[PDB]
RNA sequence: CCCAUAACCUUUGUACCCGUGAGAAAGUGCCGUUGCUAUGGCGCGAUGAUCUACCCAUGGGUGGGUACAAAUGGCAGUCUGACAAGU
């Protein structure tokens, strides 16, 4: 079927990390220009999309005293910015340079919505190719798994304890060559389930999640008639919920 | 030495200032404005653990700053602290004012006060980069000209070369200095008077300050870097010098 | 205003009220509301004295000019105040000039709402002249002559 | 007899009424100096009577300039009128404490019946006012002294240096570094769109070299199927048909074996190409603006070498100041060609210094320098 | 209201005296000539004082120096003839800026100090 | 989590490469204008003269570097494995 293309999925994840990196440095450049103008914005807020939308909205401190900024930022931060506009440390900046800052903030908003759209494409395509995995573990870490170890069938060929490892291979091989403790989580730290758990429970949830994920993966990549819903994924999730609930409900301090 | 070696940092007796030890030794401080070199000075940087963020430290040029000899020569107590406010009579440029901003850190403030315009241009652009430094471009003999801009500063530094030195430090200290305050002077014999000897000029000036109700704790000669100076560290007491 | 309203509504020591107002405009010229209440108090003293002269005649434009000159120094002071309120390129200066003039003339229409009434506003209009705003003005001219 | 003192703040003015004047003859004693230190007795000495703040930042700047020169402002005259009682010019002049012995004459020539005092008594009391500061004002003064201080400091320094925006160059630094990052990302997105559509058309990947015609082509041609004669014609209105590339791409579109991509890969490579083309338009516009600001600030640089080369030079310099301060002997720009470059480096140093310190340039001397450059070129 | 930026020029008398001292420095190797060398000398910190002319084509080439001279508190004076300055320098061409360098081992050290004192008075 | 989302080498793609400070070169030199000889321009410079591997007779192929690109090249191999928790 013309929807099953792992090379497009791995191109997507590589593109995703690069896009985040370049968005960060572009927001840096915008911050530096409007810090040659007026820096208290850059010292109060840091979130790039909101900062750039302020730049799109108002363009000078008098305009800021004129304008309202309710929907971009909460109002106490808004009025603190207004007080900074009323007592700035800044110059006034020329017309053409105002135009260029406007064009740059337009670029930033476009990249942010673009990245959200690309993540939408990634998630829908993930559910199209390997649905049980997306029901169980999360599409971000799913793409990252396939991207680290190559492609679908090879990731299926490898077994469960390896899947619990996959990430921290450097720490692994150093630890085994120096005879120390093996690492437990590796890459599966970024799952919502391990985010629910805590501590030694995180270790146990890590191996359990890797195992049921390995069942999901082997059923997912090597089946003839995949229903494309993921009931196997859902049942693995339910059993994982039972296990996590019981292990968190178990008490350690005496009663 | 070269731009590649690995070195170890160390907190000093004075706060803020750190020792950079490697094969050779250096005096270093923490930089607020990252990645930017002011006057071509070689800079160290470290990772620090969120992933670790990168902070940057800067060498304090001992042949160039007329305060650098203070710490290397070793003053018993420098009143510049990581929370106080410093009045600065005679910021030539970043060459010292940026470093005093870096040792006083984020919460503190520094008032640069200077008169000649083009250093004023470099000053204001540098403050435009770094937000704890406020420059004032007026003559250093009239705090009555600029008395709306400074509120109760904690320690005064001065490196002016004009012959008015004792009187102008007396004026600015009596205006804006806190009681039990600190004062640091960098005095040059050639720019006060030539024919009489340097140490006699030193005695004359320290006697002038004792007349102006600032009791001197100690002096340093700063021999190995520049010839014939003194750094005087004293205390504004205002009430019973004895 | 509270001071003036007390001293006028209970006592009507209009002279002390006026000196209060003079120093009030001196402290805060910037307040269009304060200008508003002063013009109101002027007109109220005028109509009080005119009803007094009328009841004098019954028991038996200088004021408009001082109103319009108060309006004059009002407009000049407000314009200068909002110029100095963020006083800088050529196009910046032109656009902010147009903004300021919009501001002042919006406020002038506010005074028209506060309202020889026709002659007073006609003086406002020749004062005004000496786009769509131009149409608004000539609209006010012809509708005022119909009034 | 020191009845009133007058303090000024980064927000506004204030006047205080004295209650208990200190006995002066002991003003060099440890005890009266500790009373000037501690809060415990200072509020016994001084009470608040009035305080009128400024209403605007430009107003604060102008009034501060006014005091600093020594003339009295309108706010100050109004405050004095509403505060000081009606005293005489022959007996019992009302006594106002004031920090500025040179401001004294203007107040005396303004109000006839007030004697200014700048004694060490007054220096003492006003010093105490500065120390106990905001803690005395009972909550009236709103907005930070610190922020008002900092804003007024920047404004006063700028107004007395006669700051500009034209003689700034940080715009040049940041704009050129942004330009470098844009071109880096535009070529890497060229490579990514090249492969990521070459899974549909490696024939295109080899046929068309330019990144912009690549993006324009994956704009116009959707996939290797929906291709027609008017598509070939608008491709001729695009890149060309006369190169034969149109015939080659339609026949390779007939014979191509890569996956006919579906609707979603289709829309995604579409959104990718549109994003890349928008960034290209922005980069071209910003480059043109960089040429503009170079002809604005330091066009002797564009006169002697060129816009982006002078701009790369200023960015290596850190600022126009440092380009000037660098000497004509350790300049690094980019045996015999070494002679030529040494020479033009010296000329560029002269150009940088003149267009730095000079307000507006001399491109006639730029022409002299460039024509001398071509004259030494026709020498060697 | 603002000065021309070659502030300050000197008397004809101080011009005569300065030209003699720079000529004797040209004799004794402690004069270095040329604005480029003046800049490098200020960076090395081995510059004692600076003569400048006020007539070259134009004067911002020479005007870059006051920043460095005030940066390291170095006395710098002005003379109105680059050709008279070159004649003092004993060179084939007019000079616009000259540096008297540092040596305490000199024959004219006292005269250098005397004229430097004169400069600091007139500043 | 400190980075296998890389780091280093190696293989291929892009490059040019051996601060000093007064010494270089050694009627006419080459033209222009005007006729019953007059003559137009220039002939060093402080604002800076000069110093910063290997072959083949102003070509290539070896030789080595740093700033940039690709590698399904290399270092380079994927944890343990039957009890636990309540009564």
């Amino acid at each position: 079927s013309a929807d099953k293309v792992d090379v497009m999925i791995i191109q997507a994840i590589a593109l995703l990390d690069d896009l985040d990196k370049e968005l960060n440095t572009y927001a840096m450049r915008c911050k530096e220009w409007y810090g040659w103008h007026f820096p208290e914005l850059a010292k109060i807020v840091t979130d790039s999309v909101a900062y750039a939308r302020i730049i799109l909205t108002m363009g000078i401190r008098s305009k800021a005293s004129e304008t309202d900024l309710s929907e971009i930022l909460p109002e106490e931060i808004e009025e603190r910015v207004k007080t900074a506009a009323e007592v700035s440390m800044g110059t006034e900046i020329t017309q053409t340079d105002l135009d260029n800052i406007n064009a740059l903030a337009e670029q930033i908003v476009e990249f942010a919505a673009y990245r959200e759209q690309l993540s939408n494409y990634l998630s829908a395509r993930m559910k199209a190719i390997a649905p049980n995995l997306t029901q169980l573990v999360g599409e971000l870490v799913g793409a990252r798994l396939i991207a680290h170890s190559g492609s679908l069938i090879s990731l299926a060929k490898s077994p469960a304890s390896t899947i619990q490892i996959l990430g921290a291979e450097k720490a692994l091989f150093r630890a085994l060559k120096t005879k120390h403790d093996t690492p437990k989580y590796g890459l599966l730290y970024h799952a919502s389930l391990v985010g629910q758990a805590t501590g030694k429970n995180k270790g146990k949830i890590a191996r359990v999640l890797a195992a049921k994920a390995a069942v999901s993966l082997r059923y997912d990549a090597l089946a003839e008639d995949r229903d494309d819903s993921g009931d196997i994924g859902l049942e693995s999730r339910a059993k994982v919920e039972n296990r996590l609930s019981q292990l968190e409900g178990r008490d350690l301090r005496t009663t | 030495a070269r731009g590649g070696a690995k070195v170890v940092i160390e907190p000093h007796r004075h706060a803020g200032v750190y020792i950079a030890r490697g094969k050779e030794d250096l005096l270093v401080t923490k930089n607020m404005a990252p990645g930017e070199s002011v006057y071509g000075e070689k800079r160290i940087s470290v990772e620090e653990p969120v992933p670790p963020t990168k902070v940057e430290y800067r060498v304090w040029n001992p042949f160039r700053s007329k305060l650098a000899a203070g710490i290397m020569g070793g003053l018993d107590e420098l009143f510049i602290a990581p929370g106080k406010k410093v009045l600065y009579l005679g910021a030539a440029s970043g060459t010292s004012v940026s470093h005093v901003s870096d040792v006083v850190g984020p919460e503190g403030v520094v008032y640069a006060v200077e008169f000649s315009h083009r250093p004023g241009r470099e000053l204001i652009s540098m403050a435009k980069k770094r937000p704890n430094i406020i420059p004032i471009i007026e003559d250093a003999r009239h705090p009555q000209k600029y008395r709306m801009l400074i509120g109760m500063v904690d320690c005064v530094f001065a490196d002016v070369a004009q012959p008015d030195q004792a009187r102008i430090i007396a004026l600015n200290s009596h205006m804006f200095l806190k009681d039990q305050g600190g004062v640091v002077i960098s005095i040059k014999a050639n720019c006060i008077d030539s024919t009489v000897d340097a140490e006699t000029v030193f005695a004359r000036e320290v006697q002038k300050l004792r007349e102006e109700r600032i009791k001197p704790l100690e002096q340093l000669t700063l021999e190995p870097y520049e010839r014939d100076h003194c750094i005087v560290v004293g205390r504004y007491m205002r009430s019973g010098l004895k | 205003i509270s001071c003036a309203k007390y001293e006028y509504e209970v006592h009507a020591n209009f002279k002390s009220c006026r000196n209060i107002f003079q120093n009030g405009l001196r402290f805060n010229p910037d307040v269009p509301k304060l200008w508003y209440e002063y013009v109101k108090f002027e007109l109220n003293f005028i109509t009080k004295l005119i009803n007094r002269r009328k009841v004098m005649g019954l028991i038996n434009a200088l004021r408009g000019d001082i109103a319009l000159t108060i309006f004059d120094v009002c407009m000049k002071t407000l314009g200068k105040h909002y110029i100095n309120k963020h006083k800088s390129d050529s196009k910046m200066n032109i656009e902010l000039n147009k903004e300021t003039l919009n501001y002042l003339f919006s406020e002038s229409l506010r005074y028209i709402k506060l309202f020889e009434r026709d002659y007073l506003i006609n003086h406002v209009l020749q004062f005004w002249k000496n786009p769509e705003l131009y149409l608004k003005t000539v609209m006010i001219d012809i509708t005022l002559n119909i009034r | 007899p020191i009845e009133y003192l007058l303090f000024e703040e980064p927000t506004g003015y204030a006047v205080f009424k004295v209650k208990l004047q200190q006995d002066d003859i002991g003003s060099r004693l440890k005890e009266v100096q500790e009373q000037i230190n501690d809060f415990g007795a200072f509020t016994k000495l001084i009470e608040l009577v009035s305080f009128a703040p400024f209403k605007g930042a430009a107003e604060a700047l102008e009034n501060a300039n006014d005091i600093s020169e020594g003339l009295v402002s309108e706010s100050l005259k109004a405050i004095l009128d509403l505060n000081l009682p009606k005293a005489s010019s022959k007996k019992k002049n009302i006594t106002l404490a004031i920090s500025d012995k040179n401001l004294g004459p203007s107040i005396k020539e303004e109000f006839p019946y007030v004697d200014c005092i700048s004694n060490e008594l007054a220096q003492d009391l006003i010093r105490g006012v500065r120390l106990h500061g905001e803690k005395l004002f009972k909550g009236l003064q709103s907005g930070d002294l610190e922020r008002a201080q900092l804003g007024l400091g920047h404004a006063y320094s700028r107004a007395k240096v006669k700051f500009s925006v034209q003689k700034n160059d940080n715009h040049i630094i940041q704009a050129i570094a942004l330009l470098d990052q844009l071109d880096k990302d535009i070529n890497t997105f060229a490579m990514r769109v090249k492969e990521w559509y070459g899974w549909h058309f490696p024939e295109l990947a080899k046929l068309v070299p330019d990144n912009y015609t690549f993006a324009k082509l994956v704009l116009f041609i959707k996939d290797k199927a929906s291709l027609n004669d008017d598509s070939l014609h608008d491709l001729a209105a695009l890149l060309n048909e006369d190169s034969g590339i149109a015939q080659r791409v339609i026949d390779n579109a007939r014979i191509s074996m890569g996956q006919d991509i579906s609707e979603t890969d289709m829309e995604n490579v579409c959104v990718f190409a549109q994003r890349v083309a928008s960034l290209a338009d922005y980069r071209r516009q910003l480059y043109d603006y960089l040429c503009e600001k170079m002809h604005t600030v330091a066009p002797n640089l564009s006169e002697l070498i060129g816009e982006v080369i002078g701009a790369r030079l200023i960015s290596h310099a850190g600022s126009l100041t440092n380009l000037s301060k660098q000497a004509a002997s350790t300049v690094q720009i980019l045996k015999n060609k070494g002679r030529i470059s040494r020479y033009l480096a010296n000329k560029c140093s002269m150009a940088s210094r003149i267009d730095n310190y000079s307000e507006e340039p001399s491109n006639v001397f730029g022409s002299v320098l460039k024509k001398q450059v071509e004259q030494r070129l026709e020498f060697y | 209201a603002p000065n021309p930026k070659a502030f300050p020029l000197a008397d004809a008398a101080l011009t005569q005296q300065i030209l003699d001292v720079v000529q004797q420095a040209a004799n004794l190797r402690q004069l270095k000539k040329g604005a480029n060398e003046a800049t490098k000398t200020l960076n090395r910190g081995i510059s004692e004082f600076i003569i400048m002319a006020a007539d070259c084509e134009p004067i911002e080439i020479l005007l870059h120096l006051p920043l460095l001279c005030e940066d390291k508190n170095v006395p710098y004076v002005f003379v109105p003839s680059r050709v008279a300055l070159g004649r003092a320098c004993g060179v084939s061409r007019p000079v616009i800026a000259a540096s008297i360098t540092t040596n305490d081992a000199s024959a004219i050290k006292t005269q250098i100090y005397a004229v430097k004192d004169k400069i600091e008075t007139l500043l």
